[PDB]
């Protein structure tokens, strides 16, 4: 009988209960979003990596949900590499930065992929 | 100003036995029939009465010396041992008017009575009478419309009115309540009303009840010629049902409608008076469960201080007992707290059960009911004890007349208005009552029917709380 | 079939005593101590009671033909006489389900309560005991929280939750009664509490208390890091102002607020009953005016006949009595109502005054509370008596420690915990518990302060109702 | 987007036992499953105001157990506060709390409270922002037999129009009745704007939704982790998973129980990101997974060779 | 007294099988007729149905030792065959009045009708006959006025 | 007189105003606990050991009455000894965590025991 554990168990939504993502994985996922016809987009917060109710307590109504885009979402990307680069990039302007990568579906318009690619320091 | 802080137990005489304090006015007063246990002084059985009901705990408090505590604690000013009874006193108790909070009959007796009639040191506590004065009177509305407007809304004067609850006391169906309403109305009795117990039922549900009551009700109205009246109970376990029936009252367009104050309480009944008075509605109240309270001499609270607690939170009839009926009343006290009920002023009389002088600075009088165990041979005497301010309620006496309720109606009425003939033209209703009675049965056969069914039939006992 | 209807008064006995009678499991059974007057037979004494409590009058009613009597009437089924006693007989009387309005403590008292003790020829009538059943029980909503989740919303368990009663009882300001609250919070003790008479009065406004109160009861709350409660008087004259009152309670967030069911009365107790159980909100009930009806052994209603109804009107608290405090307490009396209102099922044991076997199909229970008169030298008693499930109250004694109420407030919990201690480690706190109290002393300065103030303080009264 | 929850099935869990938990131990019960990684919790549909637990008492618990585990997760927590009632006005008393609470989700029992009361309380959790989620009890009464009754098709598109943002769908491999083909095509129907004619798939006619915002189909009823591949390739990313037992059962706790199911499903999803087949390689993604994660590795050895294989009422 | 908990699926009869049961006033009962599949004990069916509708899943839970199930356990007290039939038993369910909310026939179906019909291990299932408490009956407001009062 | 301590005084509920308990103490208390056939579990908490109000200021609502819970209820048990070394593991684990042991009652669901055993220093 193991205990999970309380403190600085922080979470990231999806993989983020899997083992750390090596640079394949990673690269995996990009692919699994460029052939799913999927926008690829960039997304950083300094500020506030987890969620909070600061300004209101409405049902549905949370803060932090929304995060600072980098660049553009990535529109007639057809190399995953574009993807990759732009990381690297968001990373060195944004060390302390949390990073993670979304995937647009235009049909529904829903992100349809969302996953963590940079933890800053202490995460 | 202050004194220093010594944390012990103390006599409760050491603050709050003051025999040379003089009453102001606007102290409430009690009259508190005080038994001690064996080997406690009056003096701090008194004094333990007033600290306890006013400001008062078993050890000294810090917090005492915050306040001006001889402003606001309970007095026990006047100790007078009550003859025949070794170890019993009538200690006077003064209560400061900032105690009270205004127009809570809850609240004065929360304080009055509250916890003290428990304490191991009395084997027993009676409460028998209150002073209130005149500034807390005017804090309560009182009856919403009194025994003028009432006798004006009902066009109704010159004789007592006239009552009948109907019987059996549960199971009857809603059809036959109104059915049982029609008749005894359209024989010439002003009100019927619902038992105290009938509120709503699996056997009658009470929108039921409330409607057919009202067709009866106005049946019997064209009939006659007469305003009529039913009682509808609002009595219920919550204060939004209570509302809800008297609302449909309202509505209903109906003169009056009935609560029972004590198994009620005096909360959801302030409310009620309030609400008739805003929809000009009679409010007839039931003094249901006032004999657990009040029917011993040595425990208790006398009916005079639960019948000025109505006055004040409000209701336009209050039942009074018959003396000759079935339930216990002593002539002579139920003269003084029909007084309190009726009349402006009353001064403190002893003979009476009265300890204090009462004013009301015109509070409407409340009107009197008789009901119990009554019939067509007591109505000289209760026209003689209750005089014309009442109103005279026959239960088995209409239903139990042998041709039905509408002849048994006429025979009350003939009886009444025989009465009022009689006493009006200068005859001693005492003496000659019976005679008045025999001379109308000559001409009312429905009199004569009722009169041979009850002959006999008398309610003779020894009393349990006389003077 | 039908009979003839003949009019004229016949014996009660006649058709409302019913030895053959076997009580049906949905009846309501009602266990009266009967005094008959003299010349009255015992079984006309209980067919008198059952009549005019459920359906009968003094004359024969022709409507009785309408319905079907027997299927309604209150019925006496059994007459036993009561041990060295003449002329005293225990009657129960079994009442239809019918007869009794849903969720109504108000209606079932008007039935059973409203008339009989009034009755000329009955000396005195005393109601012992109540056999409620289970499709009655059903029908009332019960304690809005109860004895489970008012500990799981305080988070507090493993001993007796303690409480002080702020005094002088009346007469302090908002201010001064706030300061007060914080003190007596911040030494350990749970609840403080408004006193029963405390409503809104020219000294203290409510509003101003309650937002005093408010303060101070955060204050003490973040100092200690124990969770804390002081009860809040919704106690009022209308039911408009007892909502509002409980209204604001509600938008300051606080936890408990308290009412006095019986100056209140029924309705309106069971109205903020329905109204907590809405708003999350613990309902404290103070049983003022119970001495009033309760006291005496020959005339009243016994408090384990009051207890169930608040079980049932609602509430989380009820004040029980402390058996070694100023006000009476029998402690084989006070065990049977405490498990009454305490547990689901309780046999008959006519040792402690349980007249029938009673079930709560899953009612919850009600935290018995202990108040009056009591210091730190009875903590090992109290908590042997009435065990975890307790609610103890020492007004005067946080209030009359010398050194102040964070001392004193210390000193009951230093107290209570250090009995806790020696009960779970098997320690009997009867025949040690002076010791657990005096090694208490050697570690704790408060404590020490507030055992030499109280060592020599006893209630010894003989005692007035005696099963 | 509310919950911002993106690229994989939401996790639930039923509170079990069914009845008789107190208010406090429903909370407990919430927190844990809640932090070892669950989206969801809910109020089995049996469970709304009753002696053993009050509403109000759980609803309130519920509430600081939820707001617990999201503080310490960093992820959006739900539990579904049964709404379901005598009464329409106990029905509302119940979401106006719900809703005061700031709570993000509630439920309705849409055939056993109707359709009157469910359209009622769709157009409030429009009105104040709640999420609706919709149980399915008593279809079984209607659908379960070919020759008498109403398929759940017919039921799955009123509660489309009634008002739902999720209704049970059928587990397929789980305890209860679904057929494969059938249960894909009702799930079409739930989700998207466009279903054409199917009879294999029982459709019997072209139905188009004109926009109508699709449902979130629901798989629960006893299923464990060996089921999530299967569950995952039926059901695609947008679904709910509940486990009640799966989670409570796991012999470890609710937290373990909670991180079994969680790892499990984000393993599945990570192998058919990377292009293995659910259907194919199941037991290895799983079992791979087991190596790395002993949550997981218990709750396998626990639920290895329990299956649900009956013959079907209702085939195509 | 605590029992060790035991995580893992175990038989529904164990637990929701009682024979001798003796049935509360108080109980809900409800008489199903059960056709169970093939293979499947009238037994377990009859303890499946109990289970599913009261306090039970299809696996052990560790919460079970906080609550009392023996006292909220619905249970099959009685099995009786049908006439004519094989594979078809009517199975007798008790059920604890506090499974149910007061005035709620919503709940009381929710509970008894509300899952067990779907039960692969069921080729059917009816619900024919339910024996509602006096005790639950008062709780209803019932007819608004009813027959007497009607005419 | 003396004056009650402002400063940290925070408590712990049930014997927390008690001295400090012995080994021999917690011991007995822990056979209280099984005597009455409760059944022994405990709790930690880290980050928020007293009670606080973030989410709602409802009534009877308050943050903080729910630790996270070590292992699962120690059903079957009658062995004090196992309670602990419960304990033991517990803090070797969390020594910065308070942690508190209870008792269940399943005939009246509630716990019937809670005390603090464990306290993370400085307090
Ligand atoms: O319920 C009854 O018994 C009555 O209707 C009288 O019945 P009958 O008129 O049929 O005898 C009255 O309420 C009692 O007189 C109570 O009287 P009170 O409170 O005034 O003493
Ligand atoms: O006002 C009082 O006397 C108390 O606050 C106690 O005072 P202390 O705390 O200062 O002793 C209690 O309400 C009484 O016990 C009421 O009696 P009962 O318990 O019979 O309801
Ligand atoms: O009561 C139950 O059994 C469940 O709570 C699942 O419990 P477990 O997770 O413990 O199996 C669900 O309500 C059913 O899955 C609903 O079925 P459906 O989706 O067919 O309506
Ligand atoms: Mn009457
Ligand atoms: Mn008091
Ligand atoms: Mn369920």
């Amino acid at each position: 009988m193991q205990v999970w554990p309380i403190l600085n168990l922080k979470k990231y939504e999806t993989l983020s209960y899997l083992p750390p993502l090596t640079t394949d994985q990673l690269a995996r996922q990009v692919d699994y979003l460029l052939n799913n016809k999927w926008v690829p987009c960039l997304e950083f917060e300094t500020d506030h990596g987890f969620v909070y109710r600061e300004h209101h307590n409405s049902p549905g109504y949370y803060d932090g949900r929304y995060w600072t885009m980098w660049k553009l979402p990535m529109f007639g990307c057809t190399d995953p590499a574009q993807v990759l680069n732009e990381l690297e990039e968001c990373k060195k302007e944004y060390p302390n930065a949390f990073i993670r990568i979304i995937g647009f579906d235009s049909n529904r318009e829903v992100q349809c992929i969302s996953f963590i690619a940079y933890k800053p320091a202490g995460y | 100003a202050s004194v220093e802080f010594k944390a012990g137990v103390k006599d409760y005489k050491l603050t709050y036995y003051t025999p040379e304090y003089e009453t102001l006015d606007t102290d409430i007063l009690a009259a508190f029939r005080v038994s001690p246990q064996p080997g406690v002084p009056p003096e701090e059985a008194g004094a333990a009465v007033a600290a306890e009901s006013s400001t008062g705990t078993w050890t000294t408090v810090w917090t005492d010396g915050l306040t001006n505590l001889d402003r606001y604690k309970g007095r026990c000013y006047h100790i007078e041992p009550v003859a025949g009874e070794e170890n019993q006193y009538i200690c006077y108790v003064a209560y400061p008017l900032d105690l009270f909070e205004e127009g809570s009959v809850t609240n004065m007796f929360t304080s009055i009575v509250g916890n003290v009639f428990g304490f191991k040191a009395l084997r027993a506590l009676r409460l028998e009478d209150l002073r209130i004065p005149v500034a807390y009177v005017k804090t309560f509305q009182g009856p919403p419309h009194g025994i003028q407007v009432e006798r004006d809304k009902l066009n109704k004067y010159g004789r007592p009115l006239l009552g009948c609850t109907i019987k059996p006391k549960l199971g009857l169906s809603a059809k036959n309540y109104g059915r049982a309403v029609y008749e005894c109305l359209r024989g010439g009795l002003d009100f019927t009303k619902d038992d105290e117990n009938v509120n709503s039922q699996p056997f009658m549900r009470w929108r039921d009840r409330f409607l057919f009551c009202a067709e009866a009700l106005y049946k019997a109205q064209a009939e006659t010629g007469e305003i009529k009246g039913h009682y509808l109970n609002a009595t219920a376990g919550t204060c939004e049902d209570m509302m809800k029936r008297a609302v449909f009252a309202r509505e209903l367009g109906v003169p009056i409608v009935m609560h029972d104050y004590l198994t009620g309480g005096f909360t959801a009944n302030t409310t009620l008076s309030h609400y008739c008075r805003d929809n000009g509605l009679l409010l007839h109240i039931h003094r249901a469960m006032h004999a657990v309270i009040d029917r011993q001499k040595n425990h208790g609270m006398h009916f005079r201080v639960l019948a000025k607690a109505l006055r004040l939170s409000g209701g336009d009839h209050i039942h009074s007992g018959t003396v000759v009926g079935k339930l216990e009343g002593e002539r002579d006290i139920t003269l003084g707290f029909v007084d309190l009920l009726r009349d402006d002023y009353t001064e403190k009389d002893r003979s009476r059960g009265i300890y204090f002088t009462q004013s009301w600075v015109s509070t409407p009088g409340v009107l009197p009911v008789a009901s119990g165990g009554i019939h067509v041979w007591h109505m000289p005497a209760l026209t003689e004890i209750f005089g014309d301010d009442s109103v005279l309620q026959f239960g088995g006496g209409t239903l139990g007349h042998p041709w039905g309720n509408a002849p048994g109606a006429v025979a009350n009425r003939v009886a009444l208005e025989a009465c009022v003939q009689a006493r009006n033209e200068g005859r001693d209703l005492a003496r000659e009552g019976n005679t008045i009675i025999r001379e109308a049965t000559k001409w009312s056969p429905e009199l004569a029917a009722a009169c041979e069914v009850w002959k006999e039939i008398k309610f003779e006992f020894p009393a349990m709380d006389t003077v």
